[PDB]
């Protein structure tokens, strides 16, 4: 009847693979699991960021309560990955 | 005509502007020269405020004159 | 004592490293393990047998995957003119055959497994494998491997290179 | 004009900022949040795709099969941390039999 | 300070009684070390979560209610302490 | 080659140490110790040179001279001492009224040390005749000033506590060139320091809007008495907001490092692009004293609550070195072989840029 | 074919291998529908809805098998048996 239009993290994962591996196809059903990952870890990340936000009497949710969650949820040395990642972006971000 | 644009490393680097070529054009003549975008670049002339969309003919800049290129960051 | 001429002068030594201490799942996607984790189970220390050797300081079971074997792979026609450069620079018998056809020279190449030694009783054998099309030589043990002894695999040589070794069953020489 | 590119980053900024804000999460957010998320998202999913693409290449298929996830997902021990309680759809279970229960003679 | 002595601050009587309130007779002599490892490993993550929380907020000192909020974050819960 | 990517341990031949310093190209390391006592370390040779009982009360600063033969000391007792490297004993002896922050020595003039009295105008101290020239400064003087050579000491540049640069000559003293920073959008910054290099003229500006500025010091006589401020890149931390306390130059001319206080982020930029390559991992509990690499090799050593953390390249040459004719790599490609198969009587007698702060005559083998 | 125990290495290897399915698409379906029957009357289900539940409970299934098969391993025998499954399902904390 009526189409309908709806949105997923298709287009940005698929630039990625490009990006990384300019060679190799990717499925559908692929896409559909990538896309709930995604979901998956950020509604994690995002809710036990403004639990935090709410524990600390705190009406804002600023940059560190999110580094703060990711030090917390990521194990090993992969959130130290993560953060430097995001500092790097940021500060990328800002003088722009 | 010709003038002296100084880097923040030290070296000095002589070019020629038109008395009616535009800044734009100067700065891309510079890009396509030593590949440094103009959106690094701009231009001081004795801790003196210049623009680039505009001409060297709206400031009357003498000639042999040295401009600061202080340095900026890409985009 | 600069006044008394000792024996024992001629070397012809190459890695001179020699010291009185010593103190020591599919097929293909197997690679890793080759270069990356593969750098800590053996060390380099001088072996008791014969010269140098891999000496040990972690322990790796049966069945286990543990070394690459790469160097100069060369057809049978340099082997000659090797051999003549072997007995002029004084290069051991490095010549690695693989196959008749194909020799695995290493005295101008080479991988750390150049250090081997050989026995009659040695610890591990040696295998085989293909992976993406290339054959390569990759060794699986038998037993464990204890803290502080060297890897040494059987030549398989059917009965002047004596082979010192000090074993009982060492048959003193290559075969 | 573009937002995402300020950072250089890929996955998009505006979209995580106005999902955010209708997500109720708060009330009121800094400018940072975003871009950051925007970023540690990237990174993971670099993360999992480039073990993906290596599984690809494994069986020489170019098409990335779940088997290859699951199998790359399951592998690190990383991830094996982090996705306890999760499976896969068609995704199957990595090889293994356990070691007294392996038949030999002469 | 980094010290492996008080790692033996359980000495054998308090494993040997927490061990009767589990209800247990018959005990090897070997068990001691890897309750100790296991007991150590547990309380590294408590730990971890409750320096990080008391960090965050800018400042120096644990409070017990930030502890039971750590434990309730990894999924134990606590009564007792608001 | 590229920023330092491994990682070393201390170096603490004594428990205490407060401040470091390389001398030319990492030499001998100067350690005012909280006794009382200056110690010199040595570098790259992992030694102790010489111990000088000083006097009573710790010091907070060191530098040479240079020609090497003195040990200045910016002391917490207003011992303003000419400490000799060779003996150890004091040469030249003098008191100020006010303590000094910085102390350099000019690589073109030893004569007239670098003094940061506060609360006064800096004062350059002859050592030829113990005579004290204050270097004339403007609008106040009772701010927390800080003085420094350019690369050469030729010009001297001075920071208040107001917002107000100053420009002079290290010898004549003719103030001619002022600048006034940037006022934000509504309030005004003082400063808080300056630090230079070894090449390109550049400097950075701690201030106190939290924010670390570059700039460079060729474009104040260039636009006169005072202009408008315009740094290259206004460089901060916009997730933590950490102070700055102590942040030198690059060992090169091309990058650019920058403290922390607490927080044991080690920050490093580069000045083509103000964009962030690395940041260092260091285990919180410490505060960081001093910061300088080594003027020629990149590497990173901080010295920090008394002990020191080296963050470096840890190298040892390839076994592939034995001999020119021998190499010890692997290839899987068939060797490819060669294809190209006097009488004199004279005698043997043959044996960033460089400075002069050199002949240390310091050392003891026994 | 014959020296039972050896044929079963070779299944359990192939199956291994493959990641199919193992329930018949019609009888899983019919028991889905007899319990929703037994919750509430005249339910519409949607095709994919089925397949979900399917896979999930092979998941769930298969874990619970691994657990019970190292509990056999700590029995000094090879057979697995009822009373390791309670058991493993004792052990989990799920009763
Ligand atoms: N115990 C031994 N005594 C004499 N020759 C040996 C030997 N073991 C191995 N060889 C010979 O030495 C050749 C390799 S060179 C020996 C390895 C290395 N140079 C080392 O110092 O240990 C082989 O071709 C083999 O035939
Ligand atoms: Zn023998």
């Amino acid at each position: 009847r009526r189409k309908t239009r709806k949105e997923s993290y298709a287009i940005y994962v698929y630039k990625v693979l490009k990006q990384v591996h300019p060679d190799t196809g990717i499925s559908s059903k692929a896409m559909s699991i990538m896309n709930s990952f995604v979901n998956d870890v950020f509604e994690r990340i995002a809710g036990e960021a403004s639990r935090l936000a709410h524990y600390n009497k705190r009406s804002t949710i600023t940059s560190r309560e999110i580094q703060t969650a990711v030090r917390l949820l990521l194990p090993g040395e992969l959130a130290k990955h993560a953060v430097s990642e995001g500092t790097k972006a940021v500060t990328c971000y800002t003088s722009a | 005509m010709q003038i002296f644009v100084k880097t923040l490393t030290g070296k000095t680097i002589t070019l020629e502007v038109e008395p009616s070529d535009t800044i734009e054009n100067v700065k891309a003549k510079i890009q396509d020269k030593e590949g440094i975008p103009p959106d690094q670049q701009r231009l001081i002339f004795a801790g003196k405020q210049l623009e680039d969309g505009r001409t060297l003919s709206d400031y009357n800049i003498q000639k042999e004159s040295t401009l600061h290129l202080v340095l900026r960051l890409r985009g | 004592a600069r006044a008394e001429v000792h024996l024992r002068k001629s070397a012809f030594d190459m890695f001179n490293f020699l010291a009185s201490k010593h103190r020591q799942l599919p097929m293909p996607m197997r690679f890793r393990h080759l270069k990356k984790t593969s750098k800590e189970a053996v060390g380099v220390y001088r072996s008791p047998i014969h010269g140098r050797g891999l000496f040990c300081k972690r322990n790796i079971d049966a069945g286990e995957m543990v070394i690459e074997y790469a160097g100069n792979v060369i057809r049978s026609i340099q082997t000659d003119k090797r051999e003549k450069y072997y007995d002029s620079k004084g290069i051991g018998c490095y010549m690695f055959r693989i196959d008749d056809s194909e020799v695995v020279d290493a005295t101008m190449h080479g991988n750390a497994a150049r250090f081997i030694n050989h026995s009659c009783e040695p610890n591990c054998y040696s295998r085989v494998i293909n992976i993406d099309g290339q054959k390569h030589i990759v060794i699986f043990a038998m037993r464990k491997i204890y803290r502080g002894e060297e890897l040494t695999y059987d030549y398989k040589f059917p009965i002047k290179l004596p082979c010192n070794c000090g074993a009982k069953k060492c048959r003193k020489f290559l075969n | 004009k573009t937002r995402s590119s300020r950072a250089g980053l890929q996955f998009p900024v505006g979209r995580v900022h106005r999902l955010l804000r209708k997500g109720n999460y708060a009330e009121r957010v800094g400018a940072g949040a975003p871009v950051y998320l925007a970023a540690v998202l990237e990174y993971l999913t670099a993360e999992i795709l480039e073990l993906a693409g290596n599984a690809a290449r494994d069986n020489k298929k170019t098409r990335i099969i779940p088997r290859h996830l699951q199998l790359a997902v399951r592998n690190d021990e990383e991830l094996n941390k982090l996705l306890g309680r999760v499976t896969i759809a068609q995704g199957g279970v990595l090889p293994n039999i356990q070691s007294v229960l392996l038949p030999k003679k002469t | 300070k980094v010290l492996r002595d008080n790692i033996q601050g359980i000495t054998k009587p308090a494993i040997r009684r927490l061990a009767r309130r589990g209800g247990v007779k018959r005990i090897s002599g070997l068990i001691y070390e890897e309750t100790r490892g296991v007991l150590k490993v547990f309380l590294e993550n408590v730990i971890r979560d409750a320096v990080t929380y008391t960090e965050h907020a800018k400042r120096k000192t644990v409070t017990a209610m930030d502890v039971v909020y750590a434990l309730k974050r990894q999924g134990r819960t606590l009564y007792g302490f608001g | 080659q590229n920023y330092p990517e491994e990682a070393d341990g201390t170096l603490d031949c004594i428990s205490m140490a407060l401040t470091c310093t390389f001398n030319r190209w990492g030499t001998l390391l100067a350690v005012g110790c909280n006794d009382g006592r200056i110690v010199i370390w040595d570098f790259l040779t992992r030694g102790i040179a010489k111990i000088i009982s000083a006097h009573i009360h710790p010091v907070c600063s060191l530098c040479w001279s240079r020609d090497g033969h003195k040990l200045v000391s910016a002391s917490t007792d207003n011992i303003v001492s000419q400490w000799d490297v060779l003996s150890g004993d004091c040469d030249q002896r003098f008191r100020f009224p006010s303590p000094i922050l910085k102390v350099q020595y000019h690589p073109r003039d030893q004569n007239k040390v670098l003094v940061c009295p506060m609360k006064s105008a800096p004062v350059m101290l002859t050592l030829s005749d113990s005579k004290h020239v204050v270097l004339p400064v403007d609008d106040d003087s009772d701010l927390n000033v800080v003085a420094s050579f350019d690369r050469r000491g030729e010009y001297i540049y001075t920071g208040n506590a107001k917002g107000k640069i100053l420009v002079l000559k290290t010898d004549s003293q003719d103030l001619v060139a002022s600048f006034r920073v940037t006022t934000g959008t509504s309030n005004t910054t003082a400063i808080k320091s300056i630090e230079f290099a070894r090449k390109g003229s550049c400097f950075l500006i701690n201030t106190a809007d939290r924010i670390i500025r570059v700039y460079d010091g060729r474009e104040i006589l260039t636009c006169g008495r005072d202009g408008e401020p315009e740094p290259m890149q206004k460089l901060q931390d916009l997730v933590n907001r950490t102070p700055w306390k102590k942040c030198c130059f690059s060992g090169d001319g091309e990058y650019i490092v920058a403290g922390s206080a607490r927080q044991h982020a080690l920050y490093i930029w580069e000045k083509s692009i103000g964009n962030l390559v690395k940041i260092l991992h260091g285990t919180r509990g410490e505060l960081l004293l001093d910061v300088a690499w080594h003027p020629v090799r990149p590497i990173i050593a901080s010295i920090s609550s008394g002990v020191v953390s080296i963050w470096a390249q840890n190298q040892v040459e390839n076994w592939s070195a034995f001999a020119p004719d021998f190499k010890e790599l692997d290839e899987n490609v068939e060797y490819e072989e060669r294809e190209s198969e006097e009488d004199e009587e004279v005698d043997v007698t043959s044996v960033d840029e460089e400075l002069e702060d050199s002949k240390a005559l310091l050392y003891l083998p026994i | 074919r014959y020296r039972p125990g050896t044929v079963a290495l070779r299944e359990i290897r192939r199956y291994q291998k493959s990641t199919e399915l193992l329930i018949r698409k019609l009888p899983f379906q019919r028991l889905v529908r007899e319990i929703a029957q037994d919750f509430k009357t005249d339910l519409r289900f949607q095709s994919s809805a089925v397949l979900a539940l399917q896979e999930a409970s092979e998941a769930y299934l298969v874990a619970l098998f691994e657990d019970t098969n190292l509990c056999a391993i700590h029995a000094k025998r090879v057979t697995i048996l009822p009373k390791d499954i309670q058991l493993a399902r004792r052990i989990r904390g799920e009763r």
